[PDB]
């Protein structure tokens, strides 16, 4: 007891936490390692993701070996505040928190050849550029970049733990995603060149796939619909002009609902997506319904339709007969070039 | 003259100490002002308020004998001296103020009377008893208590004149006018001991102008049209179909606000139960024309739209008659 | 006057970096939880927020007192100078003390040198859900309580009154949910670097129906028992018939965007859009049902099998199938 | 060197807990607010943000000092260990003092020990806001501040100049969105709490609201929809499913425009004038499908006129509602512009 | 070859007076700043304002603070920041701003042998540029931030862009949901007031909105209820419930277009160029409607005191019309 205490009591005796380890003589070595203990909700609207992780940084300063009966102390948070530690920041963090619920949630254990252990629980939340277009068939790698804010690759440098494919561990259920399948993520260092220096960047790829099934559901399906819907008027006798005329405006009307619908579920960009170009099209297809029914309407005679107990009669139109084969050709032929175009990549 | 009476006063002073330790509870009496009632958030179950807060209390510690009878003292001495640890028991999130200084006074007194006063914007949970919506009337809580001490450490009680209020026409109240406030006092037992609970209730009743025009009026309406079609010809069959499903369509849009700024709670409001009602009658209509059509052409029957001309008024009329009396009356 | 002395005096020497029986034992902490409120329960960031009472017991013979007969409630100012147990929340996203009038903490000694610490604390805690069932979803969100830096040989865990050391929760009240029940988990994890003290509080909460089948649910049947009216409806009424279908159709997608709109952004299928989709298909086929009845009679019958018999077949196999189609939806998630 | 030497001496024997003067004088503190940007003004939470340069000046007879210099200006951790005004914001909910990249602050000592006090401040006040006029409301959105703890016999405020030339707002910063701003008035006055009397000092920015957006969105829809529904009386009586689809789709289309137009206003429980002129329009429209009900109720044959037997006659009832419906709905207009517009 | 270093940057701070600016008595320290955009997010219309992070360097000459002996350039301690003078620098369009502080707080100090001091800082900024939101969304928009000293004057700070119109890099690499980043430009100039002139530097961009989202969601869609509103001309006129139906579903969906735009675009109530084109477009449909109750009344209101002229008229006049209203449009917006 009075042993460990004299330990803590003499460690930072001429101590200089201004200064990093080896400053003049050689070049400062951190040892990272992650573990993600959530992968948190990735936010489409602000192109942003939440990550909880536990950040594990080793290295080593000769000014703080000690001898005694233990290999390894443990230093409270206001010993853990007077000893230099690496200025580690997030390149892509937006706003990242450091707990400290009930506690600090931070650990600092120096070994007694002067090797600290830095351990620490953060809530980092780090921006995902995002390109949807192919919206919502488009696949993203989050990134999540970190290095020393003010030290040059001169004089700190990071390297992983062990083998970087084997540095970064997501926990078993740290799936925390809606709309995502995370699909695994790459580790990779490198390097960066700023205004300030060169600089030394661990970088993690996270791959995801963005899920399609709620938006076939929701979107392609009642679209689809719709203009299979649109094209059943041409089956409909070419004297029925009130029940196709209304048949047409409410199949716009309800396009004009789906594409309203379908571009909230998409965050406000103000380029076109892939969804946005099978709305506009199913858009035209129905919009052309209707205008095949006013050049029908335009060439009907009798204003009386045929009687089943059966004076001359209105023939079926060529017009219709011949948009009874082309709508639905012209739409599938669309779908098959659509669905090729995107889920093929 | 004055340091050296402030200096003195701390020489030998410790405000990890309750006054009296350990000779009888510290009475603390307790002033409110109530700046402004925020808007109430039904949708969490809370309302904002901002208040005054003032509390009063003997610390023998601090007794000075001199001409000043008593020192003027802004918020840097808040934390040289015991104050209590009262909390809002019911506060989701609350905060003081800071802008240009910390908003707080502190005023001592030669017999050693201390006036604690600080400016507090509070979040207080309020449970809301959303039946009879939108002719709700709610009673907001705001409890206060000391964290630490039990009763036999700490008690409150209220002054003479215990809260008190603005004009009531500068808060933020939308959908609430505000009735009237109580204030009780009540001992809690937890598992750290008995406490002293002061509770200040705000009773809130529902504003009903915007849901008569909004709501009621317009769905009244809409019932009223698809009677329409009683009057008719049954062999306008386009006319009368026509009027039923668009209606129908237009009671589903009007049905979208009936639950629009409360939560999801799962019983049935007074606006839900009015909304499904006239659902059902405008739903009647449409059907009360597709099986008169089918009987009388697609093979007393045939007088069915006589029978609805009367019965559906009647119907609706004797609805509105124990919907507005249930819940105005009863 | 004494007691002023006896506290100096215990706080004298008093060495925060140090556990109690630092040499010896493992210190036992207790714990106690009064669950003030539960509040936003989160599908769309899963998570949920909680307010509650936080207790820690343990005992620390430093902080022995004698001759006073008073459990000594101090200052919260004097818990920064005492050791206190390193506990963290593993699911915690977000957590504050709260601090008005002060730090809502408080420090009792007792004079065997029993600490009470007690910390007001909101929590939003994570918690994965499943809601492949919504709105007929049931879910298991638990809070994980932990020591960052001890390991069972120098901290331990245990629920303070076993089966009652939560309380607080049959008062809640959920406008969403209902609490099924709650259970106290006491564990240690074993690591190869060393084993854990692990405290878990996990409930169990029960979506409400009521409030879906009068927003999703109802509305929906109705609009399909209106599509079933054409059927009725005699053939030649073409005007009638289409503008009967193709209103309950759009009156359907307007139902559908309503309820996108209202919900919660869950961007994968669930047992609700199952539910909208399917009374989708059957409005969508009794408005087709007529195109068949009106291109039979007007557009072979000409050329020239029952006009009416499409009809008569139609008033029976829809409502049937819609009857089927709520009878395997019910009980596959009922 | 001497710079050092008269801040070292500057406060010695000070005791920042007393105000300057105490039991001798009125602490006397000379306002002066430079309002950079009046900020976007809610709605929805009855509150403006403001963007102000505070200043604050007093006499503080203990900091004076003798030195070849006539100025000192002191850093922030000097700053704190001087008495300052308690100054705060009687009305405001949650204000920001700027820390970026330094705390937005200055405090500068003249030689005779006069004391002047800057802050960048964004108060985020409150403004009461009574909407029966909406959209055609005007509002005075105040600004209150004054000292927390010192009563009017301890420190009093007072507006450096001319109170409408204390509080100046930038030309080129307003940053309204639906309001205009017409101007500020100035004035100061005593207040009443349990506590004592206290010095107030107010300013009152004067909000009207921009209209033009809400006549293209609301209120032009909405006339020509009631409009339609007027057109309606010119259709032939025998065409019902004509006349019966153009009356309720009218419905439906107010409908849809009084939800629409709700929506946009904060959730205020009482009914605005635009309320009741939609609430009104509702009425128009339903009243010209009554119309037709009572004009259908007295057609005879249903079939209607030809190019060249009987035929129905224009009905009385639609030939005096082309008149009644669009003269009423005029009248209507008129009462109503008169009565919001004038005020 | 630390002990060197050691007792230098100790012996520097050895008689530091940190209230002092470098040359007190002497010429105006120059302040040179380089900015390193990280990212720009929510450029909000409705605030007015828009966020952006940023690297923000600071240089300066301080010949207290020059080393010999040394040849490397000491990066120390972040928290030796608050040992040094630092210029007082701050933003005047700033709403809210904050220095990062995970894991450590994001500032550098880095001394070099000379004196010249690197303060570097990584903040994200709120400001607030005024937006005139009439060309919506055919705008451009100029949004600034300015930097200026809060309490020197021109004789005792000035500012430069070090290196010149380079001192601003990582733009190109910006990208935003719905702007394209046109330009930046960066202006140096002294503010003079009665007192004396404020340094000043201002750095302002060029945000040119995408127009993608717009043709086919706001733009295309109501072309087309336009179109289809003239189908009613090509239809008989006694054909009363067609044209009338035609007529009054196309202002329905324009309605339902039109407000649906509301709700999900940003609340600027004031008359954009978008609400010129929608209510352009509702007067059309509005007036196609009401052109058959003149066809309608002209043949069977004054009929037995041609409604084949108004038709054909109206099957040249409206499309010849709504054609010059867009070439209207479209040449006084672009
Ligand atoms: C996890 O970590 C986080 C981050 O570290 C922890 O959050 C920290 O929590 C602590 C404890 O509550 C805070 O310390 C005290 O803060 C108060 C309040 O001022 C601060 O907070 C205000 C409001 O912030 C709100 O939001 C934040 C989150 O964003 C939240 O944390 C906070 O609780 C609150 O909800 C700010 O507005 C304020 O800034 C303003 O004022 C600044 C100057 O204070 C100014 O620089 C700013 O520009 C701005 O204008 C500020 O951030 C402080 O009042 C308090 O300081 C008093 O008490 C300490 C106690 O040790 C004492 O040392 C100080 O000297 C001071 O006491 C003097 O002044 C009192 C007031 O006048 C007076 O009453 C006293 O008597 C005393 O006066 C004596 O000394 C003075 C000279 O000092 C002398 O003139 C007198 O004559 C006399 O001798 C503490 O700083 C942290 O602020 C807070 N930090 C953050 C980032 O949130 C969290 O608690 C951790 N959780 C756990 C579980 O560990
Ligand atoms: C929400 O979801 C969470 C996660 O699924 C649920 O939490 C789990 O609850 C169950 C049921 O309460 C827990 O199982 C119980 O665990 C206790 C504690 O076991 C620990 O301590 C023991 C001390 O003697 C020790 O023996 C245990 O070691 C054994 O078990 C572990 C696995 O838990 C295994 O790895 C070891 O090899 C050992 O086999 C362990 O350290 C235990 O006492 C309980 O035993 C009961 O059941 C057994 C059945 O044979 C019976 O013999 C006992 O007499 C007793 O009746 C039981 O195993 C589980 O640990 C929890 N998991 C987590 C991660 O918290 C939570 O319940 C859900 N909420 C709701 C509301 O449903
Ligand atoms: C967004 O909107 C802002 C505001 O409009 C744009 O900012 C402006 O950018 C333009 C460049 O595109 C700037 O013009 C240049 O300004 C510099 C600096 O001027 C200052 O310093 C000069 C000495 O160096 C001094 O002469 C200037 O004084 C002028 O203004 C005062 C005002 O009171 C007036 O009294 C004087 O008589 C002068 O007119 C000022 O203090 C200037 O050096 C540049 O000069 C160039 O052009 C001139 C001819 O005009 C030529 O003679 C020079 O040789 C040189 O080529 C030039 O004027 C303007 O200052 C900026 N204004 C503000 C407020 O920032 C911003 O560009 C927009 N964004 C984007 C992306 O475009
Ligand atoms: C959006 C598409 C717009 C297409 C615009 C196409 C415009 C266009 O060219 O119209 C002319 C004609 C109309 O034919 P349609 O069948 O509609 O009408 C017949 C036509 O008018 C005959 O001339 C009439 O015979 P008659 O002489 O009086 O005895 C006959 O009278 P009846 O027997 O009823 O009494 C009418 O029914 O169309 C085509 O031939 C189809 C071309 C390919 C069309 C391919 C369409 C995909
Ligand atoms: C909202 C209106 C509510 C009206 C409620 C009251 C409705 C009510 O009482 O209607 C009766 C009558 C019908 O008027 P309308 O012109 O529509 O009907 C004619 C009328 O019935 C004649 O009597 C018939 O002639 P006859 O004698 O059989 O040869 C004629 O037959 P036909 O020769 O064409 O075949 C019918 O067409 O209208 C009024 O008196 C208008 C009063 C002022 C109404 C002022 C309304 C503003
Ligand atoms: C409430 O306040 C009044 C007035 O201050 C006080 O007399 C009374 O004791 C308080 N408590 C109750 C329960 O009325
Ligand atoms: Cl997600
Ligand atoms: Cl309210
Ligand atoms: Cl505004």
């Amino acid at each position: 007891t009075t042993v460990f205490t004299r330990i803590l009591d003499r460690l930072l005796d001429g101590y200089d936490n201004r200064l990093r380890p080896g400053l003049g003589e050689r070049v400062t070595e951190v040892k990272t390692d992650i573990f993600v203990t959530s992968f948190g909700p990735v936010s489409d609207h602000d192109m942003e993701y939440t990550i909880d992780v536990f950040f594990r940084q080793s290295w080593k300063d000769e000014r703080l070996k000690f001898k005694g009966p233990m290999t390894v102390l443990r230093l409270n948070n206001l010993m853990a505040s007077k000893i230099w530690t690496p200025d580690t920041f997030f390149h892509n963090g937006k706003k990242s928190v450091a707990h400290n619920m009930t506690m600090p949630n931070k650990l600092l254990r120096i070994t007694e050849d002067g090797t600290l252990l830095y351990t620490m629980r953060l809530t980092v939340r780090a921006e995902c550029p995002m390109h949807l277009e192919d919206f919502p068939m488009d696949a993203h790698a989050c990134p999540l970049k970190f290095g020393s804010y003010a030290y040059t690759r001169a004089e700190v440098v990071y390297e992983w733990t062990r083998e970087p494919a084997r540095s970064v561990v997501v926990a078993e259920d740290g799936s925390r995603l809606n709309q995502y399948d995370l699909l695994g993520q790459t580790v990779d260092s490198g390097i960066v060149q700023s205004s300030t220096g060169e600089y030394v960047v661990m970088t993690t790829h996270f791959h995801l796939k963005r899920k399609i099934g709620y938006f076939v559901i929701q979107t392609y399906l009642p679209c689809i619909m719709t203009v299979i819907l649109s094209q059943v008027s041409f089956w409909l006798n070419r004297e029925s002009v009130p029940a196709r005329t209304v048949f047409g405006v409410t199949t716009v009307l309800t396009m004009t609902t789906l594409s309203i619908s379908a571009r909230n579920s998409l965050p406000k960009v103000a380029y076109a997506t892939a969804m946005d170009w099978f709305i506009a099209v199913c858009y035209a297809f129905v919009f052309s319904a209707l205008i095949e029914f006013a050049t029908v309407n335009y060439f009907t005679k009798r204003g009386y339709a045929w009687d089943g107990k059966s004076k001359t009669f209105n023939s079926v139109s060529k017009i219709d007969r011949l948009s009874r084969i082309a709508f639905p050709l012209l739409f599938g032929i669309f779908n098959l070039v659509y669905w090729a175009t995107y889920l093929n990549r | 003259d004055v340091t050296v009476i402030l200096n003195n006063l701390l020489e030998g002073y410790d405000n990890k100490l309750r006054p009296d330790i350990g000779v009888k509870p510290t009475l603390i009496h307790t002033d409110m002002y109530v700046n402004s009632i925020g808007p109430v958030n039904a949708i969490n179950m809370e309302y904002t308020i901002d208040i005054f807060f003032a509390q009063t209390w003997y610390d023998r510690r601090l007794k000075f004998n001199s001409t000043i009878k008593v020192l003027r003292l802004n918020s840097n001495m808040v934390g040289k001296i015991w104050i209590p640890d009262t909390f809002f028991r019911n506060s989701k999130k609350a905060d003081a103020h800071w802008i240009t200084t910390p908003n707080r006074m502190l005023r001592i007194w030669n017999d050693g009377r201390v006036l604690y006063t600080l400016r507090l914007t509070i979040d207080a949970e309020c449970q809301l008893q959303l039946h009879n919506f939108p002719m709700d009337e709610h009673s907001c809580p705001l409890e206060f208590s000391s964290y630490g001490y039990p009763r036999e450490e700490i008690v409150y009680q209220w002054k003479r004149s215990s809260v008190e209020v603005g004009d009531t026409r500068s808060w933020r109240l939308y959908q609430f006018s505000f009735v009237g406030l109580r204030n009780t006092t009540e001992v809690v037992k937890t598992t750290s001991g008995d406490y002293v609970v002061m509770s200040v209730y705000f009773d809130l009743s529902r504003r009903m102008g915007y849901f008569t025009i909004q709501t009621y009026i317009p769905c009244t309406l809409i019932v009223v049209l698809s009677w329409v079609s009683f009057w008719i010809n049954k062999d306008a069959v386009p006319a009368r179909t026509s009027l039923g499903i668009t209606t129908v369509l237009t009671m589903t849009t009007l049905s979208t606000i009936a639950r629009k700024s409360l939560p999801k709670v799962s019983y049935v409001t007074a606006m839900d139960l009015f909304v499904s009602v006239c659902f059902i009658f405008v739903f009647s209509a449409l059907v009360e024309y597709g099986t008169l059509h089918y009987f009388v052409s697609n093979r007393r029957i045939a007088k069915m739209d006589s029978y609805a001309r009367i019965f559906f008024p009647t119907a609706f009329c004797l609805f509105n008659l124990v919907y507005w009396v249930s819940y105005l009356y009863l | 006057s004494f007691v002023k002395e006896t506290v100096d005096k215990l706080l004298k020497g008093y060495d925060i970096r140090l556990r109690p029986d630092f040499g010896g034992p493992p210190v036992c902490v207790g714990m106690n939880i009064d669950i003030a409120s539960i509040d936003m329960v989160s599908e769309v960031n899963m998570d949920y927020t909680l307010t509650m009472y936080f207790q820690q017991y343990w005992r620390d013979k430093r902080l022995a007192y004698s001759g006073i007969p008073l459990n000594l409630t101090l200052d919260n100012r004097v818990a920064d100078q005492l050791w206190v147990p390193d506990t963290y929340f593993l699911n915690d996203k977000k957590s504050f003390v709260h601090g008005v009038t002060v730090k809502n903490r408080m420090i009792r000694l007792h004079p065997d040198g029993t600490v009470l610490y007690g910390l007001r604390i909101t929590t939003t805690a994570a918690c994965m859900m499943d809601l492949r069932r919504y709105p007929l979803d049931e879910q298991n969100c638990t809070l994980e309580i932990e020591s960052y830096g001890y390991t069972t040989d120098d901290i331990e865990f245990y629920w303070r009154g076993g089966d009652k050391a939560v309380t607080g929760v049959e008062r809640i009240e959920l406008p969403q949910f209902s609490i099924v029940e709650h259970r106290l988990v006491s564990r240690n994890v074993v690591f190869a670097t060393g084993a854990y003290p692990r405290l878990s509080l996990s409930f169990r909460l029960k979506r409400n129906i009521g409030y879906f089948i009068l927003q999703t649910y109802m509305p929906s049947i109705l609009i399909t028992i209106l599509s079933w009216v054409s059927f009725w409806i005699n053939y030649d009424a073409s005007a009638a018939r289409v503008a009967l279908g193709i209103t309950t159709v759009l009156t359907m997608t307007t139902i559908n965007t309503h309820l996108r709109e209202t919900l919660p952004k869950i961007p994968y299928v669930k047992a609700i859009d199952m539910y909208l989709m399917g009374c989708f298909v059957f409005v969508f086929l009794a408005l087709l049902e007529y195109a068949f009845v009106n291109y039979i009679f007007f557009g072979r019958g000409p050329q020239r099998t029952d006009v009416n018999a499409i009809d008569r077949w139609s008033r029976i196999v829809f409502p049937f199938t819609f009857s089927l189609f709520n009878l395997v939806y019910w009980l596959y998630y009922v």
